RNA sequence: CCCGCAGAAGAAGCACCGGCUAACUCCGUGCCAGCAGCCGCGGUAAUACGGAGGGUGCAAGCGUUAAUCGGAAUUACUGGGCGUAAAGCGCACGCAGGCGGUUUGUUAAGUCAGAUGUGAAAUCCCCGGGCUCAACCUGGGAACUGCAUCUGAUACUGGCAA
RNA sequence: UAGCUAGUAGGUGGGGUAACGGCUCACCUAGGCGACGAUCCCUAGCUGGUCUGAGAGGAUGACCAGCCACACUGGAACUGA
């Protein structure tokens, strides 16, 4: 592939509207201590499948809604 | 058209060149593509004074690129091998 | 509480030893051994010993030179609230040499004359000369 | 190479049923110039008296620190009171630069070459003090090997 | 730009003598030299450790006859350039031609020696410099001009020139009035009079 | 003190006030004199200040002291004023440059002469 | 840029000198006039006011004002504090948040390694070269301590599992 | 300043653009954003860099170069690569 993240859902329930979560580290630029910058992608999953708090990887693509640059590519777990 | 032309980096009357490929609508001094060579009006008769990346030049000239009436001069000048 | 047993360690040590005390005991841990090992081969104790299989239990013995212990300073560096990590080029060196800083790098915990030469970085544990 | 310096003098007052009495002090410091250094303060009812009083309880009161040549091995930190002094190895180009005060025991002490700065109070009684037991505390660049390589 | 007023002025307040009517006579006297640079001259300045800082430095400036706006970057170079600032320091001050043209002996004061330079009589190997800060580098070599040659002041001037120390770095001629920039001068030659390290403190704060 | 602290509330570094709004960081401006006063000074001192209230080109209003020995300086009179307080006239924060705009200059003064606006006397 | 010509001829001023801070005397004045960055000078011997002579510092500039950073470890990440000096919420419970004992497996986001691309030129710096020097101009490096992709490493942190 | 949001968030089809696209429309879904700071208020061109500082930092964005934006103020398109 060229790249892709994971994260979990946070929000399947929306006609193909799916939001993915993607926490990260980060060094704060100032006072060293790491501390998590989360990151809200709008993905597209077509036959919505995708659940709320299930993990899933993602790839970016051209825009598909003002919104939407990303497609998923897998699913990983679900029932949380 | 892309060109190769004299960016003026001298100092009021003593002109020292930049030859550079570029945008041929910029500025004379202003966003250029590379540099490919210098020339030096005053060098005088000690030693440098014309380096120019031949290499390159002919390469952006087949690229499509084109020459100031200057510039060209200073390579049927150059000679070109010797 | 107990949230940073590396402190508690280089706290037991350096107080046991202000206190001229030859031993001193606490509850182990691979993290913990792999450093008294670090202590030992650099040479800032003498030995250390773990005594148990259910609970273990770390057992460190202090060395004393002349008058004065052999740990002149044992101080944490990374920790819980403030991690640390130099990078290979970046890694510090204690006392300009002298002394010592002890670092767990992806091949197992060294001192920062061991990483150098590895090559690789690591997260900082604490200083000790 | 008897080499000695006084930092500073000063004025205090007693006061008493007949009014203020004045005095004086002096803070000195003489050092060898390989290592060895010592300060000494004494006060006295006039100056001259004061000062030459001080130069002598350097004299005895006078510690050894082991050098690196021209430089410390590593960089210190010393502390009295509400002086907080650090001094640095510093790989001269020239070096000597300080806080004239204690650029007084650097240089007596032979120290040829570092940087230093004087944070708190720069009240010298303390920093000249602050200093000495900073490069007392200061250690055996081999000598180490003596606390280790056992 | 050039000093311009009372010369022994100076050394007598510098302590010490300067050389700036470094013509004929030798220590002083025939000045005063001491114990009175002006109307309250004779007492004793004992004076503190900025004012010996300030001193030397000045001692050092008014010797090359050099303000502060160029001795103030001489020190930015000197403590730029690899090695000892203090004495870079020094070096640089020697470079300057009209002090290889004073030190060459053409000219009895450095002075002299200067008025010499911006008078378009000197020549760095061939061409004329008339400017008296013009650096002086190894293998260099300085003459008189044909155009005012053994004239005056430049007899003299190399005459007395050997009643001093006489340089070591470079080598006089006297015939065809030129001269060699050998070397950059060492430390130990020149000086002894003059501390460096204070001059360096002084502008190191 | 926490590193959780500084990261929530950075630390915040104390903007400074001036103290001479001769506006906009102006190395002195243009005025005309309000009132041409003379008060009396602060504890230990004892004296007859020359001073004046002077409304500014920028709209502020003023009082400036009026350096030197004697001045002609009167309501209305133009005169141009920059930083320098008077410790002994609290509330006296500027200087009022002598020998500007209708400002004389000190009279038969042959010391520090730029100060107090004085021309060089003829040789 | 070069050559001749005349005559030293056309070319020195500004701040300061009580302490911090390099530089001291007299006279005038007398809490007045006035000085003053801070401390503080002035009521009869004023090195602090004003003039003078002297001196120190600069010098075609010199001082004053304004302005940023510095020293200020005086917002302290580097690098600070809270009993009596500024500073522990009157007390407790607790959501979020932060942190979290110990073992094995797995994960590889943090973390670490390497590779590659990228990080415009100028600027800064190092060695040079060109204008009488210098400023200035200029060849070439170095540096751009950053970012991104891939591949690795798994001690530590995070996830997962028991 | 603690809630903000109806083309709003998404889907389906037509239209549309040099092009992907709520770009537009019609219908369907009831979404979308937010205490990791939305919304609202205030200030502001950004950068390379500049000055300072041992550094870390602090301050700054003239002159040179890059990007953007504006051309009396508000609005609109036409021509044309
Ligand atoms: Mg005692
Ligand atoms: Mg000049
Ligand atoms: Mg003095
Ligand atoms: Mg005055
Ligand atoms: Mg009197
Ligand atoms: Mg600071
Ligand atoms: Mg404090
Ligand atoms: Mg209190
Ligand atoms: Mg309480
Ligand atoms: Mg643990
Ligand atoms: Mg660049
Ligand atoms: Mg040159
Ligand atoms: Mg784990
Ligand atoms: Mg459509
Ligand atoms: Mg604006
Ligand atoms: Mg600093
Ligand atoms: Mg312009
Ligand atoms: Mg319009
Ligand atoms: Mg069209």
């Amino acid at each position: 592939k060229i790249r892709t993240l994971q994260g979990r859902v946070v929000s399947d329930k929306m006609e193909k509207s799916i939001v993915v979560a993607i926490e990260r580290f980060v060094k704060h630029p100032i006072y060293g201590k790491f501390i998590k910058r989360t990151t809200k992608l709008h993905v597209h999953d077509e036959n919505n499948e995708c659940g709320i708090g299930d993990v899933v990887e993602i790839r970016e693509c051209r825009p598909l809604s003002k919104t939407k640059s990303w497609t998923l590519v897998r699913v990983v777990e679900k029932a949380v | 058209m892309v060109t190769i032309r004299l960016a003026r980096h001298g100092a009021k009357k003593r002109p020292f060149y930049q030859v550079v490929v570029a945008d041929s609508r910029n500025a004379r001094n202003g966003r250029f593509i590379e540099r490919v060579g210098f020339f030096n009006p005053i060098a005088s008769e000690k030693e440098e004074g014309t380096r120019l990346d031949l290499d390159r030049i002919a390469h952006w000239v087949g690229q499509g690129a084109t020459i100031s009436d200057r510039v060209a001069a200073l390579i049927k000048e150059v000679n070109k091998a010797a | 509480s107990m949230q940073d047993p590396i402190a508690d360690m280089l706290t037991r040590i350096r107080n046991g030893q202000a206190a001229n005390k030859a031993a001193v005991t606490m509850p182990s841990s691979k993290l913990k051994v792999a450093i008294a090992n670090v202590l030992k081969e650099e040479g800032f104790i003498e030995d250390f010993k773990v005594e148990g299989d259910t609970k273990p239990e770390l057992e460190l013995t202090l060395k004393y030179f002349q008058g004065k212990a052999v740990v002149e300073s044992i101080q944490r560096v990374s920790r819980p609230g403030l991690r640390i990590y130099k990078r290979k080029d970046e890694l510090p060196k204690v006392m300009a040499g002298l002394g010592i800083a002890v670092v767990s790098t992806s091949k197992g915990v060294m001192t920062d004359r061991a990483a150098r030469q590895a090559g690789l970085g690591g997260e900082i544990i604490c200083y000790v000369a | 190479e008897l080499q000695e310096k006084l930092i500073a003098v000063n004025r205090v007052s007693k006061t008493v049923k007949g009014g203020r009495i004045f005095s004086f002090t002096a803070l000195t410091v003489v050092g060898d110039g390989n290592g060895r250094v010592g300060f000494g303060y004494g006060k006295a009812r006039e100056v001259p008296a004061a000062i030459q009083k001080a130069m002598e309880k350097a004299r005895r009161n006078m510690i050894n620190v082991a050098l690196n040549n021209g430089t410390l091995q590593h960089p210190v930190k010393g502390v009295h009171t509400g002086s907080r002094v650090f001094m640095q190895p510093a790989s001269e180009g020239t070096g000597i630069i300080a806080g004239g005060a204690m650029r007084a025991v650097l240089e007596v002490a032979g120290v040829h070459n570092v940087l230093a700065k004087a944070y708190g109070s720069t009240n010298p009684i303390n920093v000249v003090r602050a200093t000495i037991d900073g490069l007392e505390n200061m250690n055996s660049p081999e000598m180490v090997a003596a606390k280790r390589g056992k | 730009a050039r000093y311009l007023g009372p010369k022994l002025k100076l050394s007598r307040r510098e302590g010490t003598d300067l050389f700036l009517k470094s013509g004929v006579r030798a220590i002083d006297t025939k000045c005063k030299i001491e114990q009175a640079p002006g109307q309250h001259g004779a007492r004793k300045p004992r004076l503190s450790d900025y004012g010996v800082q300030l001193r030397e430095k000045q001692k050092v400036r008014r010797i090359y006859g050099v303000l502060e706006r160029q001795f103030r970057n001489y020190y930015k170079e000197a403590a730029r350039l690899k090695g000892n600032t203090g004495e870079n320091l020094l070096a640089l001050l020697e470079g300057r031609l009209d002090n290889v043209v004073y030190r060459m002996g053409f000219g009895a004061t450095r002075a002299e020696a200067r008025q010499l330079v911006s008078h378009k009589a000197i020549m760095v190997n061939g061409r004329v410099v008339n400017i008296a800060s013009y650096q002086v580098s190894p293998n260099d070599v300085v003459s008189i001009r044909e155009k005012a040659k053994k004239q005056s002041r430049v007899k003299a001037a190399l005459e007395l020139a050997e009643q001093r120390e006489k340089p070591t770095w470079l080598e006089v001629d006297a015939g065809k009035m030129e001269g060699t920039f050998k070397r950059k001068p060492e430390r130990s030659d020149l000086s002894a009079d003059i501390n460096e390290h204070l001059i360096v403190e002084l502008y190191s704060k | 003190a926490t590193v959780n602290q500084l990261v929530r509330k950075p630390r915040a570094r104390k903007v400074a006030k001036s103290n001479v709004p001769a506006l906009e960081a102006c190395p002195q401006k243009r005025g005309v004199c309000t009132r041409v006063y003379t008060t009396t000074p602060k504890k230990p001192n004892s004296a007859l200040r020359k001073v004046c209230r002077v409304r500014l080109t920028n709209g502020f209003e003023v009082t400036s002291y009026i350096g030197g020995e004697g001045h002609n300086l009167q309501e209305h009179s133009v005169i141009l004023i920059r930083g320098g307080r008077v410790k002994d006239l609290p509330g006296v924060r500027y200087h009022t440059v002598r020998g500007a705009l209708d400002c004389s200059g000190v009279k038969d003064r042959k010391q520090a002469r730029s100060k107090y606006g004085v021309k060089r006397p003829k040789a």
